[PDB]
């Protein structure tokens, strides 16, 4: 039980990463936009 | 849909929490 | 036999998260360089 | 060796299926 | 005992990716205020 | 605490190695 606690709570810590790394690709593609653009 | 400074303290907080309960899980094991 | 499954399948999306994070890692860092190089 | 965006909307599409997988899993056990 | 062991594991490469994503929300940010700033 | 590419490659080490830990750990099962 315990076992399975823990990956319900790393799938969760796994979404939250996920989330994350798609902000960042999105935030750094902004950056490279604007600089070409400049 | 782009999080600003607080929704990222948010992330921080949440991975925090995540974190604790499964040291806690893994060690009660 | 579910929590090996759930493993393997987390393992898959936690080398998918590392490789983001390596690819964000390089693109941020030719954005710093080009920055210091104009 | 640098994804283009074609190569991220599969991290994007892979991570999804992995994480619909594992959701099942859980439930299932 | 194979599957807390890959847990274990899993949590030390989970704590890694959020250290890695931490430390690229903060780069991008530097760079996003420098534009900013410039 | 920002991490400089010496640093950055010492994370690459580390995930290697856990990475090759578990797939071990998954397969001895």
């Amino acid at each position: 039980n315990n076992l399975l606690r823990a990956i319900e709570a790393q799938q969760h810590l796994l979404q939250l990463t996920v989330w994350g790394i798609k902000q960042l690709q999105a935030r750094i593609l902004a950056v490279e936009r604007y600089l070409k653009d400049q | 849909q782009i999080w600003n400074n607080m929704t990222w303290m948010e992330w921080d907080r949440e991975x925090n929490n995540y974190t604790s309960l499964i040291h806690s899980l893994i060690e009660e094991s």
